[PDB]
């Protein structure tokens, strides 16, 4: 009866997507040929299954998924891999050449030639389900096609449907770690698009999540795999109250209205805190307490940033599994009580929370242990703004001299847009100081 | 003869009325499928003001499900008791209100109410006498509190001379759940100020204190507050459904307990509640009964009634009793404590004396009273009111649906001019 | 390989809606570690206590 | 006594037959095999009214089962009650009519007739006092809307007093399944008429909406319209086998609605359908019995009631209920509803009660109506006609078994005058 | 107790009768040496007693290689051996050598046949005759047969399955000439005729089936598929049956308007059924597209006159009439005025088979849409225009009128299709 | 529960084997006693265990991608009427099964799709009759045997009828024994 779309556009939201449909089907038990055994799941309280997967007369599911590239490189990875007939193979839209790195061969020059296929692709999803609850968009934050080809979709999508939510999952460009010269002008870029068409972006890092890996899970030399499969998870304990019984179910028009206070101030953070090895997890007691603990941490934030520069604003707390509301107020009043943690002066109640009797489930051969207990803590603390600034500062570095401008201008694109993109996110930045500072 | 509609509006209003309903079936020897399995033929008479006639001993509530996600209808169908309801009177949208008083109060309220009155104007009609409407919500939340106070207003527009109680769940800071109850709070409260006969606070922080202090009970959950408000509920209601020595309905306890219109937002509370452990080491008869009664750590809105003196009190008692002792005890508790209670009103307490207790419990008592300490519940609500508009964080969610700065600042006085009202009698 | 008749077509749901007295009335309970389970037994249940 | 002599023409005819059959099986307790597996003496005394015994405790149907094509007959005997009827009564030919109403009228059906007419003289001729007889068809095919006229002017040559009663479905432009069928209907309704007493008309369209909106059924197939239609019939003449406190047999209906030889349309229901939610949530009552046969939505044919003053009305009741209620609630329902009936007429409904229900029911009542509303069905088919006959659209393949463009004529001309004698009386 | 002859005539008409016969053995389980390991297959077989199961068919040609490629085929035991006719000396792509001078040779033989097999029936239904217009025995020898057996089965249905010649795409240079002088056969004695295109076939196969090229092997199939859609009815019960006299009633509005098109719905691949949802309300949507008609013709530019929806497989007839209702209120399916109740429709409960290695996918329910729509006349035009082009010149008629055959008939024949679509202009024409 | 036939006449005995051959020669046209039985057993058991829609069906058996068998048990009673008194539907699966340690299986093993008893003879001890002959007919142990979301009622009747304890749950909604020595793990960790 609820239903929401996945989009993934661009290497990186392919291959998160990746990740989140593995655990998708192992968590709604859905084989990934696409069949699902269990014949007593098709009734009852067990039609959760309709929420991601559209069911088929044959006793197929197909995800509602549009994994959307430039490039034919991935999703023949998929179309050759184990999940080849999961997805329907009209979703799977593929082009013949990269966006390149650059974010006006993803906007006009490639996008224009498929972008009137993805969305006629989008509606046909759309108009298959009753209950559309919103969108989730994937894709990598300064990449060539996951900015460009994003961007236009986002707008696209924006005139077409409107009022429906549409929650964007973005790679954010690490601080140091950054694998392409030409990364902050596709942010910037994009960073226009996705703060004027978008409701909630959870903007993550590579290397934030590498530093958790190697903490929390001992992993010395971690790949994409990891990051994908934390992401993944990120998302399905979002989406867990949209399909599973719980007291405080949060809606996705429940997460916004609590979490977002002003119409551009949308740009939460996301930390999965239960990440554990096997092994710590048996010493560990891992208990309501030590795990809501765990997500105000600088070292379990999944952006590089420090939170204490930045007072918190709208925290919510998606729990799952083995939960009672009264360890959720006694953890509540411990953290409202710790001086380090600041809260602003104008949100006296800032914790929206969520509970879900759904245990967060593992998949075999991963890093994370088996625990009773998770917690999603997505705040939308004014710390980030660090981030912005330092994306600024290295845009100011390149186009103090035109590095690379003549890339973008070759390809239908003006040069006012990066002054445009710059002045968009200085003015961002001067609404969350405006915003931080208190009364 | 004094049929009683009801009314489940919201997440907490209608988990509340599944357990109000499970009680009352328990109590009436109701089956969970519909079918009576009393013992007393007093149960089964009288029964016509909690339930209708469906042929073959079967009864069915009168109430009326009510919510904007049919989530909730589903778990509630799922859940005990959940088949005794009938399948015409679940109402319900596309999705919930989201936080958003606006949204369950304008577009989505608005789309739902005129359903919403109809199931309830057929069912009225079908009462032969109703006494009036009861209603269980949660003021926190938006579909709750939002479309639940436009469907007092529209019961109260259409039906002028009933009664309309309010079981309202109003949000306190201590366990707080939610970013934005401070709004849909104080949105409400002009709303249950202006259209209710007399409602029952209830707050989360107080049933939690004394699931923890005055019972022992390990890890408590909503179902265990929900189920001391049932009894609550169940309890005031005690005279219209069974005989008793001196009888009370809604509207002598409306008469008694509201000296002025506005002043009628009770603090509920059940008088034989003890720990497990103490089963044994203490008697229950009525002296520590009423002792309980009024006893500050016993009420279940979350507020200190030594900080102001009752307007009134009433305490339903229930099962054999003498009223000699009855009558004793109130006139005690009534003197011993007379800095806690009005001077210019000569007798508070109103006492009315039922013949049969809750199953289990060989006496029992409710206690309702209209303490002046109500002032601290709607002042924090003031306070996080106040400071949330100063900045005008999450307005815009409001203002998206057709609501205004005006229509808050309108709201804000007027919760300020009833705590006022309440101030100035406190002397 | 052989052709294949259907039985689906020839029920008769109506001749049992006629009925008035046959009442199912019991049902299956849910897993209690399923969330409805966990659900149905935390915030639609209660310790005893009176 | 009062036997009745049953005749099953067409695919759609022999579904409805087979499926009355069941249903009657099942009312008296005959086996499938044609045992007699009852527990109730009343079952019993009146078994000759449908069936005839064949010694050995077998109960053979009055039932004649013609079809051009052998293959619904072939169904039929591979069915559940493929060995109730006897065997010789089956008559069928080589090849259908192909939805034809000259080949099933002129030659391929007037080869049959001769032995049709035979075998239903020897059924009639083994009754005690034959009552009439009930042929079931349908208009818009060939074989139905040629053969059960031709059928139909024969008996009614040879028996020129006995009652007519046919269960004729009429075909409806929503569900037109056929591309020829307005002109098999106007063909066959020019014989109906003259000819029958009593036409009941079933439109496909009425009982798919009912199946909808009343039982809530997402998958109406074929068997649950036949079970409709087959509770309709076992209702109209439950008064011949099992005793009343008010009896009303074939001719007594005939006398009470028909005011004109040419007003023989009726529109059939059915009270207690109910769907499963709302089966156990729902008292079957008198007055929730005659609201739901007087309802709109619950009649069998497409035309709504309210569209034309009612004629006259028949209800048959069955159940233990007290006359009392019955006529103040057919009284109210004449009262509330004074601009739907004839202001000429003083008594515009006829009551019923019949003492012995439908199997596993309390209460059942089955309505008969005779409205002016019924002339929409017949003014569609007459439109319909009309556009296919301006330029003779499939007219050769009538013509070519020997039709005359002239009789095409008579018939729509014929079937106007019954649509204005309706009309006519409908202001 | 039903059953109906099956005449193969010409190379086109006897492979297309190869398929139509390997997809009935599939149906009813019968195994190509024809034992089959109830009443169903009475109707396409005769029991010979023994057990085995010969084939009501007649293949007669006058080429042998296509024959003798039979006899040497797998499926060599299912037919009688005296069944399958040969000639000696081919048509060679002339009306006049398989009308009159080839023609006469077997056709007596081939009447000799038919007349065995009609014998040997009680309940005949109707003819099945196969063939191509454009080939020179398929349209002369067919011209031939069907003017004998309007003689002596005056009364019995001639259901005709012909083969169409392409708007573009061509494989003779005479086959207008052929086309045209058999389109005078047909409104005769022919009472349907279901004419489809090869190029239809192959867009079909290109678009929906995506099978880049196909080789006559994928078109046979699909109209061995139509026809087994159109004869379900008469060996599989089901809700609504159609036999083939209600058929032609519902369908053949005049005597001359008795040319349908078309068209088989659930043509899709099989990695493509398995995540689509093939509901009742889509393949009939999907059946009215133009690019899904066997005939390389636009209906969007003709009014329909009568549709006929023979549904299979898994099938709720609420379901049929809601997706009816909606084809109806559509503005772009146009109906003529004059039929108001232009549907029929036929719900048989048995699904299709599908052949192994065969292109089609494995669906519950399939639905064959078979509409008689005045735009077919574009064919015809076409035909006309060729047929002018190559006949102002007189290209070949030499050819003709050098075996023992007229002139004038070209002229004749030429303006009896004007005649025929004269008639169809003029009954699209609304009331 | 009861049926107007007599069953007698066709299965050969109280517990009579249906594959899905056997449901294909017994077609509901001639034979409709058969799937009658199927469809309300089917009924009666989706209603007990209150799943939104019917999964036992005799068409959704015959039209299966993949062959399935189902089991009856009836007792005639007097002429043409007959009673019945279970349903077990089983098959065999591909399962994507994962054991203790989060090691990845792939393995072929029977699936119990559908078990059900009538009230009225669930106490009288015949459940355990029909899997004995469920068993005995398949000839699988119950060490390789799944069961597809089993009941509590279901967990109790293994541990007490076969001393089978601790079922390890799946990611599919599958509940297989402590017995993974059906084959070599596809992938170890
Ligand atoms: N209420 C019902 N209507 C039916 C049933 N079977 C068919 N029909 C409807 O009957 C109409 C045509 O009736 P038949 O199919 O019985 C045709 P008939 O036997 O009269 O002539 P032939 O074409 O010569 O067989 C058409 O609208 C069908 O949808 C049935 O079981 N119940
Ligand atoms: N966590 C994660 N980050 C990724 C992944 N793939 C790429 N990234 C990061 O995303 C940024 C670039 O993403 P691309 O995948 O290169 O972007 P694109 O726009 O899809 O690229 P083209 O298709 O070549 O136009 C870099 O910061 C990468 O480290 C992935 O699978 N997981
Ligand atoms: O065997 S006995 O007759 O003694 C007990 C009845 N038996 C219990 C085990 N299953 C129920 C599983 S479920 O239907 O609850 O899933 C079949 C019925």
């Amino acid at each position: 009866m609820r239903e929401v779309i996945s989009i993934h556009i661009g290497q990186a939201g392919v291959q998160i997507g990746n990740a989140c449909w593995e655990l998708y089907c192992l968590e709604h038990g859905i084989q990934p040929d696409g069949q699902m055994p269990s014949d007593k799941s098709l009734g009852g309280s067990d039609d959760s299954f309709s929420t991601f997967f559209s069911e088929t007369g044959s006793g197929r599911h197909v995800p509602r998924a549009v994994m959307v590239d430039l490039e034919p490189t991935v999703i023949d990875e998929i179309r050759t891999g184990t999940y080849r007939s999961l997805f329907h193979p009209e979703q799977l839209i593929t082009g013949k050449e990269d966006a390149a790195n650059n974010y006006a061969r993803g906007h006009y020059t490639i996008g224009k030639e498929i972008i009137d296929l993805t969305l006629d692709r989008i509606r046909r999803l759309a108009d298959n389900c009753t209950g559309l609850q919103g969108f989730l968009v994937f894709h990598s934050f300064g990449g060539g096609t996951g900015s460009g080809f994003t961007s236009l979709l986002m707008e696209r999508l924006s005139v077409d449907y409107g009022k429906k939510a549409k929650l964007e999952f973005s790679i954010y460009p690490a601080p140091q770690v950054s694998t392409a010269v030409v990364e902050p002008y596709n942010s910037i870029l994009t960073t226009h698009t996705t703060l004027e068409h978008s409701d909630c972006s959870f903007m993550v890092d590579n290397e934030a999540i590498y530093d958790i890996c190697r903490r929390n899970l001992d992993i010395e030399r971690p790949s994409y795999t990891n990051l994908n499969r934390l992401i993944g998870q990120i998302v399905s304990s979002i989406t867990a109250s949209l399909r599973f019984d719980g007291a405080l179910n949060v809606d996705l028009t429940e997460f916004q209205t609590n979490l977002v206070p002003y119409p551009r101030i949308h740009f939460p953070l996301a930390t999965f805190s239960p990440v554990i090895s096997a092994e710590k997890a048996y010493h560990e007691q891992l208990s309501v307490a030590e795990i809501t603990n765990m997500c105000f941490e600088p070292h379990n934030q999944m952006v590089k940033c420090d939170p204490r520069h930045g007072k918190y604003m709208a925290v919510c707390l998606l729990f799952r599994g083995d939960v009672v509301p009264k360890d959720v107020n006694a953890a509540i009043a411990t953290i409202k009580t710790k001086r380090s943690i600041q809260f602003v002066d104008w949100c006296p109640t800032g914790f929206k929370v969520g509970i879900n009797y759904q245990p967060p489930t593992v998949v075999p051969g991963g890093d994370l242990a088996k625990v009773p207990r998770a917690v999603c803590m997505l705040s939308n603390t004014t710390a980030i703004a660090e981030a912005w600034a330092r994306l600024d500062h290295k845009f100011d570095l390149m186009y103090a001299k035109r590095a690379f401008v003549h890339w973008y201008v070759g390809e239908g694109m003006e040069e006012g847009e990066f002054s445009e993109a710059r002045e968009d996110l200085a003015a961002l930045e001067k609404d969350y100081e405006e915003v931080g500072v208190d009364s | 003869m004094r049929e009683i509609v009801h009314i489940q509006a919201g997440q907490c209003g209608n988990q509340i009325g599944s357990k109000f309903w499970e009680v009352i079936s328990d109590e009436h020897g109701i089956d969970p499928s519909g079918q009576y399995v009393g013992d007393s033929d007093l149960q089964l008479e009288r029964i016509n003001v909690y339930y209708n006639e469906a042929g073959s001993n079967k009864y069915v509530p009168r109430a009326v499900l009510v919510d904007l996600e049919p989530g909730t209808m589903d778990s509630v169908r799922s859940g005990p008791f959940g088949q005794l309801f009938r399948p015409d009177n679940y109402v319900f949208g596309q999705s919930g209100a989201g936080n958003n008083w606006a949204k369950g109060h304008y577009t989505e309220g608005a789309e739902l109410v005129d359903n919403v009155l109809d199931v309830v104007r057929k069912e009225a009609e079908s009462t032969d006498c109703l006494q009036g409407f009861q209603l269980t919500h949660s003021l926190g939340g938006g579909t709750g509190s939002g479309m639940g106070t436009l469907l007092i207003s529209k019961i109260r527009e259409e039906y002028p001379d009933r009664i309309m109680n309010t079981f309202s769940v109003v949000p306190s800071p201590k366990v707080s759940d939610t970013v934005v109850e401070p709004y849909n709070a104080t949105l409400s409260v002009h709303q249950l100020v202006e259209n209710t006969d007399s409602t029952f606070c209830i707050d989360n922080e107080a049933l939690y204190d004394i699931c923890f202090r005055t019972l022992k009970l390990t890890t408590p959950t909503y179902g265990d507050l929900n189920h001391l408000v049932s009894a609550t509920m169940s309890g005031v209601t005690t005279c219209l459904r069974f005989p008793g020595q001196l009888n009370a309905d809604l509207r002598k306890l409306a008469v008694n307990m509201v000296p002025f219109p506005r002043l009628h937002f009770f603090m509920p509370g059940f008088a034989p509640l003890t720990s497990r452990s103490n089963q044994q080491y203490r008697a229950i008869t009525v002296p520590e009964l009423t002792q309980q009664c009024f006893d500050a750590k016993n009420m279940m809105a979350a507020c200190d009634p030594r900080h102001g003196r009752y307007l009134t009190a009433a305490a339903i008692f229930r099962g054999r009793m003498s009223m000699k002792e009855v009558d004793e005890q109130m006139l005690n508790i009534q003197n011993k404590n007379s800095s806690y209670f009005v001077d210019w009103i000569p007798n508070n307490v109103k006492t009315a004396v039922c013949d049969i207790p809750p199953r289990g419990l060989k006496m029992s008592a409710t206690f309702i009273g209209n303490s002046t300490a109500i002032q601290e519940l709607f002042k924090r609500i003031s306070e996080q009111f106040t400071a949330m508009f100063r900045r005008k964080a999450f307005l815009h969610w409001y203002t998206g649906e057709g609501m205004d700065e005006m229509e808050f600042t309108e709201a804000e006085s007027n919760m300020n001019d009833l705590v006022s009202e309440y101030q100035q009698y406190q002397e | 390989t052989s052709p294949i008749g259907r039985n689906r077509p020839r029920h008769d749901s109506v001749a049992d809606l006629m009925r008035q007295d046959m009442l199912a009335g019991v049902r299956a309970e849910v897993d209690p570690n399923s969330p409805t389970g966990l659900k149905n037994a935390r915030d639609f249940g209660h310790r005893r206590i009176w």
